């Protein structure tokens, strides 16, 4: 199970936050601060996985952006390390040469992409082909 | 910190 | 091609004006200003059109995602849910997905919108709803729609994009209110989803089937036969087939990994043919792993290895046919060798798991070198542990001296939360796998030597214990201790182990004047006046054993005990030991004293109480 | 495209109305982590202006940046020296205070003369600045400063008019003279003492500190000189500012070790020292602490000063915990054979109260009071029993131990109340306590018939006990068996078995054997050995080596008065 | 003299930073942060030494401000200066809060470089400082009880009831932790008494202790009758106590917790046949005090067939009843340790186990608050009856219970 997906930058500004279990605001907040305190301090000599509370966090930096997926401990690391990646690849196709800004000024459609590829804590679509085909069929929508 | 850098390429 | 609508200048402006802000409090002024403007656009005569609602809502949703709160706008959001316009429904649903409430009215106004969309048989709408149900998962919803979701999922005429979302929606309901998700007729027809033309469906059905099968294994046992048939068909047909689902030359890695995780919810296929094909299929996965790579891009490599690791986990999980267990251990072997860190970590984790297998032939022990190395080189405290942990789980008498060494050097430069747990692991392996007992003794008092703050009483008791039992080491220990004791710091635990070892033995190193009786007493007493009391007590017991052994130094020791520092000692235990030993160095017959301070018997081999045993045909005793 | 590229333009714009307002933003984002630097030159040539607001702004940028990038700092020199001439004393002083903060061997040469001039500038604010700049530079070239004569230049400033300068010169000069101990850069002769014994009556508050701290190091070698020097610092015992009060005390305490007791003066420089450091306890909590750490020192070396003053060191319910602790120690030290009455009462109170961790400290003190005031040991034991009657566990457990050691320090004398105490075997959980009780039952067993099941009850859970009690209980049972053999034939067996067979602490196992072997083969010696009058236990340290105490009475003002370590244990 | 000047907010984030001597560096600053500010069992003092580097500090509001030196400075002096620097700071903006400092970076740094050159204090007293401070200066700034209650003697009780939770990694990583707090006062004292209740630091400014896979957020909730007037002055929680028993304050910290026990789990999977477990428990509170009612629950496999242990202190029972070895210790003091060693025979099986090995849970009780909380005084003032605060009987106990206290195996 995926517990949450974060996208926050080198300073910890969250720029996407899909949660997959019930949390309060006060919780969601502390959580976002913690995911920062942990991911931001790791220097690539380290590995892409960390014990995080009772779960773990897969994550890869892309420019100033940390893409974090929190998962159950028994979850397949490489699986979720590439999910993150092909999700980014879809974003870069939807937005063409995507960057932090697209994800801010367009935050509201970031979520429709995310939920196309992940829903209810599980992976949904993997096929960049179909997920793009759909994102482009919407958008033609009134 | 210049948030316009591409995430890929 | 079709046109492409979208954009919302009002928003962009609200953002820029805010991403602006010559301060962290202009940000706060510009909010209340937009907030006040948005309210009083709802809070006005003429309601607004979809475009203006959609937009002012979105702006609110953004203000929320900044960290300010929102005491309004939910009703404007529910309006949007009724719109025929996708972009409008979208924002209403998004709004109420992110900002929920207890408001009994809104909860049911919303359940109505959702009810409708679900019923509209419009797939885009059905999705928007299905998603809201699954992003929110409120008990209030499970109640209203738990019954309809399955109905959708299994229906024939259901769009594949909805079949997908319905299945993942159902799953979230099952994790929310297991009670409201019964075990209907849809079961066999969900399992049958594993054969769907669409692989995105198969992927969703699989997540659902995997979570149901864990408390309903019997209902879904039918899924194994299939999960195999698919997994086989996937890892065979090359790059031209399964067009859409190939990722960097790896066919449907995610669906593969999911299918292999599903096969782990069960025992090896009960039926021979199925157990066969499944096993031919893993033969193959491992086969493709050794072949020259179809690409070198890290993506291809990570996808391929995601599937590779899982098939290994299924192999380790099943634990049958050694041949597959061995090949896995050899591939896990190769990962360690390949310069890297993500794989090094994963491979050690996987290998460490593979060690609790009983038909590997212990394949793990073949790689002692490869992993001892990983530990030697790799910076990164995580890879460094997952390695140490492997070595502990694969220690036998053969490589113990080998490992204990490598392990002592990891200790030397380790964080302190690691010191104590490494000291034990090491102490275990040595008093367990030791042949040469001078090496056990020598091993333990390295731990004491440099890392001594972390050796517990049990550990040092035990060498003293072991040294009293084994004679082939009493001399070597008495010697070795005498030399470690020459260091001016040396942990206090060395002074404990040493003083005891010289009170008992050490007469048997007092031939050589290198370590004369008088030379040893001066050596111990230099450590005395700056040791804990327990140690000083121990030392005193040592002192009098000397008066026995070495009548030359009775003269001396006798008025170390006679001095105020000891006889008038403020601690009661110290003053007992003093007065008693002094008194008996005086009063006792040279014969009677020699009896009292005889050589102390061996230590009884303390043993287990049996907490439980197979008795009346079952666990507990 | 903007960010930093946009602040560079905001400055260059020759509208010195725009420059002014723009510079503001740059200076603001230094104190927010952002890596400036790209704007260094552009700031520097905002220096070329009149506006005193905008200049002391740019200097913040420069100074909080020459203590960081001194290598990119020295590129402003020609503009720093220019400001050393500038008519406005503020930009004169500013140019000097930042120039010296550029720590690089390369500026020794640029600064030489600009500092030489500022050292004899009309304005004292430039002079006060140049004075400590002399020190700020002896840090980067201790020779250049002895050479270019800045040393004799500081020595001038001590005779300077306005104290604000004197003050700084006296510090800078002492800071150097310390770095070069032997070189006698201060010297202090009997004549040039009056020189600075006078600046003491001015020199702002700080500086009176710096001056007093130099006087420490002088030594009259002449009674009459110490007396006429003390009567010249006696007044500084008031300047509020405990830093002065203490530093004066530091001086006075070292000189007053001259003239044994005649001439009322010594008798009076003692009476004269009480009021001030007493009224030091009335300052802020942090300063109370520092005083107390020094009073601790002081009453050790010279008891007579704070004799009658014990009531002052009494604990107030809201003293910060650290003050409480230090008060208590001093209470102990003043505990006179003629006021424990008062003192114990007080401790009794503290144990009654609510700060548990201090309650513990308080009862242990009652014990220490019985050590220090030998003739009072009885009232101590009295109040310990009062506390014990409270049945409040945290209190009892700490009391039974102290009792234990009062027994061990004065006869037995209290066999009376022993049978009583064995009313509290209820909640003795803390090992140290059980161990104390178990011991009391061992010794003194002939006075408790109970002993049997007393020691027996402890025995029932032996391999679960403290290694400490296990050992104490071994000795206590053996004791019993030599005192009441028969009544206890089975007990000694069980203990000796368990110590010997069941215990795997080797130290224990031995004593199991030692006793067993001794009892069974020579019981008439076993009794000779394990019983027999133990001597009266002697305390511990109490004080401090008279020679290291002397060494930090010398340091009464400093950190070394707080940690009681000599300066060598922090560098 | 004064080498560094550092100002932090309650969190211990650095607000102002001035180095006056090269000696200092990134050293003494985290050093003070994680050692004084984030102290745990250590009782703080005005001056503390850390790595041949001395630290003077004072709290003003919820703000810490600290002087660092590597020299043997006149100690009284550094505080005298620290006091002046707050006085001056308040003349330019009243309360010495985090807001007022975040708003005066410049006024402050500029203030410093005038009150203190090269670490030598420089006399302020706001004397003609206008002609030196070329910068602006943005200023800014019940629970009822019947009349005439009468009691025989005046007593009051204080139970400090804490429940600490922990999920620890095998290697000893605190993956998560939180104390849930509660100070209950039972007050059998007469009249209309205003009593003051000073504590140590340990909290800064509700839900009925619940959650699982839910995040503990720090908080604090007082009684109606609580005047929080002076909480930025240590504690001085002043209040006028309801009669009898009441909840004076209900909190929960997640920061500087004194986890009472480390569990060190050395498992070891010897094929699928047997499983050899060794578990150590390290008490690491002060030695002068006793944990009680200790249980340690090692979970066993579902295909367990045989179990034998070797218990040092205490006794243990296997309970297939509920699938685990239950080791009970009656009592152990602080800073001691103990060990158990199980060998566990497993039925052959084919597989299906996955085990997921649940954590080793503890249950225990302790005479201290894991939050670090310490009751420091409680003065009763009653002016009509004017009975002595000293004649008020006062007892406090701390009860520190285990919550869910799991170490991963």
């Amino acid at each position: 199970m995926i517990r949450f997906i974060l996208i926050q930058n080198r300073a910890g500004k969250t720029r996407l936050a899909k949660w997959y279990m019930q949390f309060d605001d006060d919780e969601k907040q502390k959580l976002i601060e913690e995911v920062h305190a942990v991911v931001t301090v790791r220097d690539a000599k380290h590995t892409n996985f960390v014990e995080f509370r009772n779960f773990k966090i897969i994550y890869r930096r892309y420019a100033g952006l940390y893409f974090c997926i929190c998962v159950d401990v028994n979850d397949n690391n490489l699986a979720y390390l590439e999910a993150i990646h092909n999700f980014v690849e879809v974003l870069n196709e939807y937005f063409h040469n995507v960057c932090e800004l697209d994800l801010v000024f367009n935050f509201y459609k970031v979520y429709t992409v995310v939920d196309e590829m992940f829903l209810a804590g599980e992976i949904r679509e993997t096929s960049q082909t179909k997920v793009l085909k759909q994102l482009l069929m919407l958008q033609s929508l009134e | 910190m210049s948030q316009i850098k591409r995430l890929l390429s | 091609a079709v046109s492409k609508g979208d954009g919302m200048r009002g928003l962009a402006v609200f953002i820029s004006d805010i991403r602006n802000c010559k301060s962290k409090e202009a940000e706060i002024k510009r909010i209340n200003k937009e907030l006040a403007n948005i309210r009083s656009k709802f809070k006005g005569d003429k309601a607004l059109d979809g475009y203006s609602k959609k937009k002012y809502v979105c702006k609110l949703l953004f203000i929320f995602l900044l960290g300010h709160d929102i005491d309004f706008g939910h009703m404007e959001a529910v309006n949007l849910l009724s719109s025929n316009r996708y972009t409008e429904k979208q924002i209403g649903y998004l709004f109420i997905s992110v900002l929920v409430n207890s408001n009994s009215e809104l909860i049911r106004l919303i359940n109505n919108a959702i009810k409708n969309d679900l019923a509209s048989r419009n797939p885009t709408f059905m999705g928007l709803a299905l998603h809201c149900i699954a992003n929110v998962g409120s008990r209030e919803m499970a109640e209203a729609f738990a019954g309809e979701i399955p109905k959708i999922l299994v229906a024939g005429d259901t769009m594949d994009s909805v079949k997908q979302s319905a299945a993942l929606c159902l799953l979230r309901l099952y994790r929310t209110s297991p009670d409201l998700v019964p075990m209907g007729d849809w079961t066999s027809r969900v399992v049958h989803l594993l054969n769907d033309q669409h692989l995105g469906v198969v992927t969703a059905a699989t997540s659902l089937i995997t979570t149901l099968a864990q408390k309903n294994p019997e209902e879904f046992k039918t899924s194994v036969s299939l999960a195999v048939s698919r997994l086989s068909r996937i890892v065979t047909s090359a790059s031209t087939d399964l067009q859409d689902y190939t990722y960097y030359f790896v066919p449907a890695p995610w669906l593969s990994v999911k299918l292999l995780r599903l096969l782990q919810c069960y025992p090896p296929p009960e039926d021979p043919a199925v157990r066969g094909r499944l096993t031919e299929c893993l033969e193959t996965i491992l086969n493709k792993a050794q072949e020259p790579p179809k690409s070198k891009k890290v993506q291809h490599s990570n996808a391929k290895n995601a599937v590779l690791f899982e098939a290994i986990s299924l192999i380790i999980h099943h634990d049958s046919e050694p041949n597959l267990l061995v090949r896995a251990c050899n591939q896990l072997g190769q990962f360690l060798q390949h310069r890297e860190t993500n794989l090094r970590y994963l491979a050690l984790e996987s290998m460490c798991t593979l060690a609790s297998s009983e038909f590997s032939h212990e394949a793990v022990k073949t790689h002692i070198e490869t992993v001892i190395n990983a530990l030697k080189t790799e910076r990164d405290v995580s890879v460094r542990q997952r390695a140490v942990d492997l070595l502990y789980a694969m220690c036998d008498r053969s490589n113990a001296q080998q490992i204990v060494a490598e392990m002592l050097s990891y200790l030397e430069t380790a964080d302190y939360s690691i010191r104590e747990e490494i000291v034990l692991k090491v102490a275990i392996l040595a008093e367990k796998y030791a042949v040469d007992y001078t090496w056990y003794v020598d091993t333990i008092l390295n731990l004491i030597r440099i890392a001594g703050d972390y050796v517990s009483e049990e550990v040092w008791y035990r060498v003293i214990q072991i040294v009293i039992n084994r004679d082939d080491v009493q001399g070597y220990a008495a010697k070795t201790v005498f030399e470690a004791l020459q260091a001016p710091a040396c942990h206090e635990n060395l002074v404990k182990v040493g003083g005891y070892i010289l009170g008992e033995f050490g007469n048997l190193i007092a031939g050589d004047p290198r370590s004369s009786p008088l030379i040893q007493f001066n050596l111990l007493h230099s450590k005395f006046h700056l040791c804990s009391v327990p140690t000083r007590a121990l030392l005193l017991s040592t002192y009098i054993k000397f008066v026995n052994l070495f009548p030359e130094v009775k003269a001396t020791i006798q008025d170390v005990l006679r001095s105020d520092s000891q006889l008038k000692n403020a601690d009661v235990e110290l003053q007992q030991r003093a007065v008693e030993y002094l008194r008996l160095s005086t009063v006792a017959s040279t014969d009677i004293l020699a009896t009292v301070l005889e050589e102390m018997p061996p230590f009884p081999e303390r043993e287990s109480s049996i907490l439980a045993k197979l008795k009346k045909k079952k666990g507990g005793s | 495209k903007g960010e930093i590229f946009e602040l560079k333009a905001e400055l260059n714009n020759e509208k010195k109305e725009k420059r002014k307002e723009a510079v503001k933003k740059v200076i603001a984002a230094m104190t927010v982590g952002k890596d400036v630097s790209s704007l260094f030159p552009d700031v520097v040539n905002c220096m070329q202006t009149d506006n005193l607001e905008l200049k002391k702004l740019v200097y913040l940028y420069l100074m909080n940046y020459a203590k960081s990038q001194p290598d990119m700092a020295i590129m402003a020199v020609n503009s720093f020296v220019k400001d050393c001439e500038d008519p406005n004393p503020l930009i004169r002083a500013l140019a000097v205070r930042t120039m010296g903060c550029i720590r690089v061997d390369k500026i020794t040469e640029y600064l030489c003369e600009p500092l030489r001039k500022c050292l004899k500038d009309e304005d004292p604010y430039v002079r006060k600045t140049a004075a400590v700049c002399v020190a700020k530079l002896h840090d980067i070239n201790a020779q250049m400063v002895e050479d270019q004569g800045f040393l004799d230049s500081l020595r001038d400033l001590i005779a300077d008019s306005n104290p604000m300068v004197v003050a700084n010169a006296v510090a800078a000069l002492s800071e150097i003279s310390e770095s070069h101990p032997n070189s006698n850069l201060l010297d202090l002769n009997p004549q040039n003492i009056n020189k600075l014994l006078t600046a003491l009556n001015e020199c702002t508050e700080w500086g009176q500190i710096f001056i007093l701290d130099c006087l420490s190091n002088y030594n009259p070698k002449d009674d009459r000189e110490a007396q006429s020097i003390c009567e010249r610092v006696t007044p500084r015992l008031s300047h509020a500012n405990s830093a002065v009060v203490l530093s004066a005390v530091k001086v006075l305490m070292k000189f007053l070790e001259l003239l044994p007791k005649d001439s009322d003066y010594y008798n009076m420089l003692l009476k004269k020292l009480a009021p001030p450091l007493v009224t030091l306890l009335s300052g802020e909590p942090e300063v109370q602490y520092v005083a107390l750490r020094n009073i601790n020192l002081i009453v050790q070396k010279r008891p007579e000063i704070l004799k009658q003053e014990i009531k002052v060191f009494f604990v107030k319910y809201n003293d910060p915990i650290y003050v409480k602790l230090e008060k208590l120690d001093i209470m102990i030290r003043l505990a006179s054979q003629a006021n424990i009455a008062q003192v114990l009462a007080e401790l009794k109170e503290y144990a009654t109260e609510v700060d548990v961790d201090f309650v513990r400290k308080a009862v242990r003190a009652i014990g220490r009071c019985a050590i220090k005031v030998e003739q009072s040991a009885e009232r101590c034991v009295s109040t310990l029993l009062d506390l014990i009657q409270t049945k409040v566990n945290y209190v009892v457990q700490e009391a039974i131990v102290v009792i234990r050691d009062i027994f061990r320090k004065y006869p037995n004398k209290y066999e009376s109340i022993i049978a009583t105490l064995c009313e509290n075997l209820d909640s003795l959980d803390e090992p140290d306590a059980r161990a104390a009780m178990i011991w009391i039952v061992g010794e003194y067993a002939e006075r408790i018939d109970n002993a049997d099941e007393l020691l027996e009850s402890f025995l029932e859970g032996f391999h679960d006990e403290s290694t400490q009690v296990q050992l104490t209980l071994l000795t206590a049972i053996v004791k019993l068996f030599l005192k009441k053999p028969s009544e206890t034939q089975e007990l000694v067996q069980q203990v000796l078995s368990l110590a010997t067979q069941d215990s795997d602490n080797p130290d224990l196992r031995d004593r199991g054997y030692i006793y067993w072997r001794l009892l069974s083969t020579d019981p008439v010696t076993a009794k000779e050995v394990v019983l027999s009058e133990k001597p009266l236990i002697s305390e511990e340290t109490d004080l401090i080596e008279p020679t290291l105490l002397d060494e930090l009475i010398c340091h009464i003002g400093s950190l070394a008065s707080v940690y009681h370590k000599p300066p060598n244990a922090f560098v | 003299m004064i080498g560094g000047l550092f100002i932090y907010n309650h969190k211990g984030e650095v607000l102002i930073s001035r180095v006056y001597r090269d000696d200092i560096g990134r050293n003494a600053v985290d050093a003070f942060r994680v050692n004084v500010i984030h102290a745990r069992q250590q009782v703080r003092s005005p001056v503390t030494n850390i790595a041949r580097t001395s630290f003077f500090h004072v709290k003003r509001s919820n703000i810490w401000l600290a002087a660092v030196t590597k020299q043997n400075v006149n100690a009284a002096m550094v505080f005298e200066f620290l006091y002046k620097m707050c006085d001056v700071m308040a003349a330019y903006f009243g309360k010495i809060s985090e807001e007022n400092i975040k708003n005066n970076f410049v006024l402050i740094y500029e203030l410093l470089d005038e009150i203190l050159d090269f670490g030598y204090p420089q006399n302020s007293e706001t004397g003609a400082l206008k002609t030196f401070i070329t910068q602006q200066g943005i200023k800014s700034q019940i629970g009822w009880r019947r009349e005439g209650i009468k009691y025989r003697r005046n007593e009051l009780f204080l139970d400090v009831l804490e429940s600490v939770n922990l999920l620890m990694s095998p290697q000893g990583q605190v993956l998560s932790a939180h104390v849930s707090g509660r100070v209950v006062m039972k007050s059998y004292l007469s009249g209309m008494p205003e009593c003051k209740f000073g504590m140590n630091d340990k909290i800064v400014i509700e839900t009925s202790k619940s959650g699982k896979q839910s995040i503990a957020i720090d908080d604090c909730t007082f009684h109606q009758c609580v005047r929080l007037s002076k909480f930025d002055s240590e504690r001085s929680i002043s209040f006028i106590p309801p009669d009898g028993e009441f909840e004076l304050m209900r909190y929960r910290t997640t920061k500087d917790i004194i986890l009472p026990f480390r569990v060190i789990p050395l498992v070891r999977e010897v094929g699928r046949t047997k499983l050899e477990v060794k578990v150590v428990i390290k008490s690491n509170f002060k030695p002068s005090l006793l944990a009680q009612k200790i249980e340690v629950r090692i979970p066993t496999p579902l295909n367990t067939s045989g179990v034998q242990v070797i218990c040092m202190k205490g006794k243990a029972k296997y309970k297939a009843s509920e699938n685990a070895i239950v080791w009970k210790i009656k009592r152990m003091a602080g800073m001691k340790e103990s060990q158990i060693s199980a060998e566990i025979e497993l039925l052959p099986t084919n597989d299906k186990k996955k085990w997921a090995r649940p954590p080793i849970s503890m249950n225990f009780e302790v005479p201290f608050a894991p939050s670090g909380l310490k009751v420091r005084y409680l003065k009763v003032f009653e002016p009509k009856l004017n009975y002595s605060d000293h004649d008020v009987i006062k007892w406090v106990r701390y009860i520190g219970r285990s919550g869910i206290y799991e170490t991963r195996c």
